[PDB]
């Protein structure tokens, strides 16, 4: 499946809310490989630096079987 | 358009947030955290499908991945909408344009605005299919700004 | 309790506690003696309640005590009465909590799934808690019987 | 999320026993504190904005943080600072009402440390601001409930540091 | 069926039928004769299947026919054998169609909700389909019994 | 959405009857034609773009509709026309495989007339395009597979008209 | 996600060669096992609920776990336990059908260790329950396929421990 | 293979494998010898197939071998035959897999994008795999030619 | 055009036109005379532009006119010069409108899908617009060649 | 600046920059000298502007300098003039940026929240920036006064 | 995300001063570069696909990467490679227009290193491809803007290595 485990953090920039919102601004989750480019572009559009990306499952260098 | 994210109070529907992040190792028996997470999963099941799905049909793998905290609520709703029961209910019974419109009303909370918007989503349905339709609706900037 | 539920409500709505629910916590604080009396009388007569309710359940629904049924044999009937003991215990916990949430956390989440696994008919368990409700409200005074019957009613509602 | 009541029920539940007399003793301790907990909570809810403004005026205002060069310089960072302080005070009031700091460990101090390291927020200035807010609310609502708020503010500082 | 499932699975993917799916449809098209033979075997001897399976079920689970159970009395036992007849008919449909989408899409989706609203133990229904499977696979040749027992297996699996 | 098997089962179920000899004969007819259906579906999946472009080269090219003022004029309209013809060929292949045109009026012919009438799409020109697509694929897969393709192509043209 | 076939194709692909005779030998080994793999998979799919209930009745029932004080006490934890066991059995059946434990390393044992440490789940009781389930399915479906299920259950236990 | 695809289908639908697709895996298991024979004959005569198909492609479409075209020169024509070698290799992989998925994973995802980068006309590649299909089915027996032509047909369908 | 783009961009934002957008519209309104002069330059000499650009294209890319290419034969070369005439007309429209929304909104959206359905190499079409740009910017003064080459640049950029 | 805003607009719409906003960036590039002159004259006479505007504000609204008001005392009036210094500094930054976005990032997000904390009346600050606007546009030439008054007008609009 | 203008405004803002003459000097430097920056950006936007195809034809094509055994073997990996190169060129054009490499450090080199380690992408081949693309765009758009693209491509390589 090649599931990525990302530990990214999302910034504030504007529209200060009085909700708690710890879970948006700092988080560690896992996303699939095929939409990992799209999700990384979401974190880039937000403007928050990503800390660590790991591959939770699957192997590099596999041409078949994913 | 700055106030897409502002929720209506007492004049529209209630908005469910997953803000508590269900966090526990060595959890208390009378922990209030799992019960509110069950409330949010309940809410996602009846906003995506409309109703509470029948007992053999609900996805326990995505519920388990949400309650363990590896996937977000957006990816959980994506895994609910890309399921077989959703596509056999709403996408396989209907016309393709009516399916685009009803899936847009389910996942974005509003009907479509015009023709470009429908010529762009049904093109994603054209070259790639229903899975990329759900992927393109969940991708859209109105989804990220609204929810 | 009512305080944890008011706190998670004020947390999700991201505000302080309203004076309405402050008055609710204060009224709960003053009604602590009445709920202590109800839970006291229930913890007193738990064996008599369980014996009369189990015999009333077996008189009403004999399928569970029949051969081929679930609760067949000495140990199976004893485990049936043990499950009724657990449910009356959670009833007392929710009675003293002022809320149904410890009954939810301990014994209401997956009872349909686990009783699908064991083979227990869940409607028979709903009848058992119905008989426990009828007997316990027969023991109490009518106002306190209404309070305990609210929690018993919630348990049989979450059953069936 | 547990009260004093829910933690008592939880502890009696892990070992598996019913309610003993010592549990009733803890419950009556919680109630006789809880009446004044309610009145102190109403007083804090009435005066939260003045409490926060006195806390920042006590400690953070004429330092390098509210000045240029600090993490409290811009109006964005100032608004985030006031919001952080309001959230500390609100969650301390919730922990005071419940009689248990499990909410502070559950919702406040969950990932607050690492985002405070990652954004470069000074921990020491925040701890000074929280302690200033602590004796501001102690002088406001009274002595015993001042101690009540004191151990929960100290719980927030110990989870922060 | 197989053709519906292949068409839908290629239909979501916005592609035509892959050649592997096409030889799947071709192999099902060739095996349709043996499927129709199993269907005639199941159809022609439905009386003995329902009768012997009801006999072995009530021998195995006597509490549901004892007073207190669901299928107690003349008309209740007749409705019980009618429900078993319904499930044998769906077994025949699933045998012909080559897949379990007739069985699931007719009589297995809300089976838990329906039999909970009727007050029926679902494990005893699983035992009824188990005895139907025993009588039916006692009635055929080896590969025919395996191919019919696959769908009987799906029904008992979808019960629990 | 139902094939010949599911429609036979639905008729026998709405009757409440078992599968009698006429249903067995209908299913034997489908199980004899299924291999030819499979091979024609593979041959049509081989040459999707060729059949579509030969249908446009037969009917719609060099006419008024590709000239200015026509509804197939712009590159957007040309791409949407190729997209619509690929849809017609794909769903005719699906209805050929199922042996039942229920998917066509469920998922093509549902709101197609009202869509084409709202857009201004000519229905006669697209009916001629589907007829040329039918002629090309019947030249491709042979006589009888071309006939069992053309029955669903005629179904699409009849529901469109 | 790889079969025996996909792992053979993958290994012949990394070094870059075509299919050699030893690859065909592994493929025919997979097929001659795969017929009985299919029949054992149908038998396990038929009797999964009885297999899981016999597994928990063998090992977990009259211990401290299903008793109070254990991690299997409440009905929430019991339902989660039965669901965990059902998932172990289902993924073992998938690994038996594919002939490769890559699915167990891919989907089961990916992050199962750390959540089992973090929730406080006992590893030893789970391993005992899986081994009890192993000889339950061995006595059910037979000897050789019992060994097939045995190495995949042992793969799950080795990834767990 | 067919087993990975049936497993991901049973995974997304969150159920066990149906006896229909268990019978599909069993039929695939028994038909392993026929697909081994097809891939054996294709791996035998790959050079003759490539030479006749490349000369037939250059006879049909001379734009690629013309000056200014893509495959102009010795090394460019050799790389064209190398790409035909890769596609016949993936054809043999999909023939022995029973599914089109290794052909999809290795050589069908971004062929339009990469040939848009290199300047290769993709319809010429579709004509090349068409000539390889015609020659390989001319070599095989008609039933095995139908099987290999299914995968060849899938490749030219995913091309154009 | 410029006015359409400014109106729409203020229209989504629920605001009026900002003064910077207003002097943008004013500067475009003043430069419309030079735009009309470039349009008359491009319109009056379309014969020589299309002829010389087709000559230089078929000199540069001879394989598309060789047998095997798309534009082989009399009518195919006439259709090729007609497509070049279409693109020069859209260039004139984009020169007058002050923006590329005529060019994009008429003849650049599904250009890849159309020329893939026709079997046309799109790089050779980009070379056709390149030779049209060479002949057209060889026909004007410096700033006029830059302003026309902006739209020619957009067409070749939207090809690849 | 205008370039960051055009870039985030082309990013969210996931396309390249339109030639309209390329012409917008080019016109901004050519008007750099005029905005340099405006910011030069503002950075020249900042003290005179602040002194006249502060005395005009204290003459207009005496509540802030009264006892019990916000800006009472030497240091409080000096901090009031310091805040006017910060706002004129951000005015010069936005004047040289061509956009209001650095004024937004540095001093417009939470001014209502922080001035609710300090006790400053925000409408008095709007009057202060109004007097700074009137004085600075009294100093400038009328076209450059219109440009600087656009940014001043934006600041007092975001204030009240 | 900052320009030369926004970085000048930011630097004058941290220390707290107004615009000085040296800031105006940097601003006029940015403008007199920015006119030719615009023309070079239009030239790169016109010819991006040819630039990328010449870059891969220069360095990556007849090596082991585009061959089997490399990370550029399959069409999936080739399409990902061309997309990675297109993104490097596009972000280099953005950094050339802004006059500041903060966008490359912000959006490109944020987590690109660790995913390039984790997927096994060769850093050296990517650096060679970017440098080949650098002198391809230098020979295309000219000398001074070639240097402009050169320091931003070198910024991408230094953040990559
Ligand atoms: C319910 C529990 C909870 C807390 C507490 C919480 C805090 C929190 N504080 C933040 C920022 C902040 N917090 C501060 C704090 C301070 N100012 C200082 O310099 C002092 C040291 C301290 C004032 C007392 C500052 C300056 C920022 C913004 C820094 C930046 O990102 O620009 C952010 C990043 C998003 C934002 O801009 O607000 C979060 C999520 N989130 C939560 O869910
Ligand atoms: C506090 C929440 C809670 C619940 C609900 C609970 C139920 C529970 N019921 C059990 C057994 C049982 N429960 C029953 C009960 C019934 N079957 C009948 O015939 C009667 C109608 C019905 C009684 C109302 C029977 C017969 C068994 C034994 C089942 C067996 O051994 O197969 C067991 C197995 C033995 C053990 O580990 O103690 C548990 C855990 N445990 C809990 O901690
Ligand atoms: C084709 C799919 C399908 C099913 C399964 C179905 C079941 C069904 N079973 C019913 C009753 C019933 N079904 C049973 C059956 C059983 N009770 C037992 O103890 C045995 C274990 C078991 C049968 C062996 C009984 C006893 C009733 C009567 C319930 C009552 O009278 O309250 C009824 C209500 C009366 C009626 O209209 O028939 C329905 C609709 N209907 C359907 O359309
Ligand atoms: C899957 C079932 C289904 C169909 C068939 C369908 C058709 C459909 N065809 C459309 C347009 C079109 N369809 C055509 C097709 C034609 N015009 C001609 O002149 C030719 C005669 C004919 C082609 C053979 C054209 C040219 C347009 C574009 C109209 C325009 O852009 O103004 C549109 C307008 C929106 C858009 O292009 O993307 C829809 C919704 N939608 C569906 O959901
Ligand atoms: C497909 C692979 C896969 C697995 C296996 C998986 C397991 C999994 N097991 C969990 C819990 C659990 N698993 C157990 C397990 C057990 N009961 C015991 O005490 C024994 C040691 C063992 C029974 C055999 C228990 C008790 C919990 C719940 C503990 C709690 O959170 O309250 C949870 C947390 C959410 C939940 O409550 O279910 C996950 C995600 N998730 C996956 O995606
Ligand atoms: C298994 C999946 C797979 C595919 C498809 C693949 C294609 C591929 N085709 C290539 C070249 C090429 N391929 C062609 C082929 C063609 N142009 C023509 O004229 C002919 C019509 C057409 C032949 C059918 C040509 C001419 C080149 C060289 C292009 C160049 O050097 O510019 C190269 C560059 C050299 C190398 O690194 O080996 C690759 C990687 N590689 C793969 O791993
Ligand atoms: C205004 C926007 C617009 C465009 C671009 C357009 C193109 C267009 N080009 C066509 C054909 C064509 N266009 C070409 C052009 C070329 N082939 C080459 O080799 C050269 C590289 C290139 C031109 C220099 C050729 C050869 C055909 C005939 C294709 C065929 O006959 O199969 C056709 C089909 C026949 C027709 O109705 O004209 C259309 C609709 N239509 C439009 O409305
Ligand atoms: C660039 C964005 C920006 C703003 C807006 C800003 C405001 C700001 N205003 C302050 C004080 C103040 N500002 C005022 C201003 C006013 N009260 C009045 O009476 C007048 C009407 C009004 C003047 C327009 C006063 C009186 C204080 C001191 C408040 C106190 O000491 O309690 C302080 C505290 C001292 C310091 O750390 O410098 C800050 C940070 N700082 C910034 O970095
Ligand atoms: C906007 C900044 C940005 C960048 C650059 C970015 C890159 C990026 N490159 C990726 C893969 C890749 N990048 C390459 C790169 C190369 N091919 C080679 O071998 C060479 C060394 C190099 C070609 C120049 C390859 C081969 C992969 C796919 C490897 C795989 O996952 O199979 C992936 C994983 C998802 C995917 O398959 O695309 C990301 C997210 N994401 C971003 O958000």
């Amino acid at each position: 499946m090649r599931m990525f485990k990302i530990t990214a953090c999302v910034p504030s920039q504007s529209r200060i809310r009085t909700q708690r919102e710890l879970q948006n601004t700092y988080f560690t989750k896992l996303v699939p490989y095929d939409n990992w480019f799209r999700e990384q572009q979401r974190i880039m559009k937000m403007g928050g630096k990503i800390v660590k990306v790991q591959l939770a499952t699957g192997k590099p260098g596999t041409n078949t079987g994913l | 358009p700055r106030a897409r994210a502002t929720q209506p109070g007492s004049l529209g529907a209630k908005v469910f947030r997953l803000n508590n992040e269900l966090p526990s190792g060595k959890t208390t028996n009378v922990s209030f955290s799992e019960s509110a997470t069950q409330k949010v999963i309940e809410a996602a099941y009846r906003q995506v499908f409309g109703r509470m799905v029948y007992a053999g049909q609900r996805q326990k793998v995505a519920e388990i991945k949400l309650e363990n905290g590896e996937i977000t609520l957006r990816e959980f709703i994506r895994a609910l909408a890309k399921s077989d029961v959703f596509r056999n209910t709403y996408w396989s019974s209907l016309y393709v344009t009516k399916a685009v419109e009803y899936i847009h009303r389910r996942l974005l909370g509003r009907p479509t605005y015009g023709r470009q918007e429908i010529n762009s989503y049904f093109d994603t349905c054209a070259k790639k299919g229903f899975y990329a339709l759900v992927d393109a609706i969940i991708d859209s900037k109105e989804y990220e700004e609204a929810f | 309790s009512i305080v944890t539920k008011s706190i998670v409500n004020a947390d999700a709505e991201a505000r302080y506690l309203s004076p309405g629910e402050l008055d609710r916590i204060k009224a709960f604080v003053t009604s602590g003696e009445s709920r202590l009396r109800i839970a006291e009388t229930l913890t007193g007569s738990r064996e008599r309640i369980i014996k009369s309710a189990g015999d009333a359940l077996f008189q009403k629904r004999p399928d569970v005590v029949s051969p081929g049924g679930n609760a067949y044999g000495e140990e199976m009937t004893a485990t049936c009465l043990r499950d009724m003991d657990y449910y009356l215990r959670l009833i007392t916990y929710g009675v003293v909590a002022g809320d149904v949430t410890p009954i939810e956390e301990i014994g209401l989440v997956g009872v349909r799934e686990m009783y699908k696994s064991l083979g227990t008919p869940v409607d028979a368990v709903a009848q058992a808690v119905r008989e426990m409700k009828a007997v316990a409200t027969g023991m109490m005074s009518g106002d306190d019987a209404a309070e305990a019957g609210a929690y018993f009613d919630y348990v049989i509602g979450a059953m069936e | 999320m547990q009260d004093a009541i829910t933690s008592v029920i939880n502890s009696a539940d892990v070992q598996g026993k019913y309610l003993d007399g010592s549990a009733m003793d803890k419950l009556k301790a919680y109630f006789t504190t809880g009446a004044l907990r309610v009145r102190a909570a109403s007083t804090i809810s009435a005066n939260a904005a003045a409490i926060v403004k006195e806390a920042v005026a006590k400690s953070l205002l004429y330092s390098d943080v509210t000045r240029p060069g600090g993490n409290m310089y811009t109006t964005r960072r100032y608004a985030a600072c006031i919001r952080d302080l309001d959230y500390y005070l609100r969650y301390a009031t919730y922990a005071m009402l419940a009689g248990d700091p499990s909410i502070l460990d559950e919702r406040v101090l969950n990932g607050l440390k690492e985002t405070y390291n990652s954004l470069g927020v000074p921990v020491g200035s925040t701890v000074q601001a929280i302690q200033a807010m602590k004796e501001v609310t102690a002088g406001l609502v009274g002595a015993d409930a001042g101690r009540e708020m004191g151990v929960y503010f100290d719980y927030i500082c110990s989870g922060l540091s």
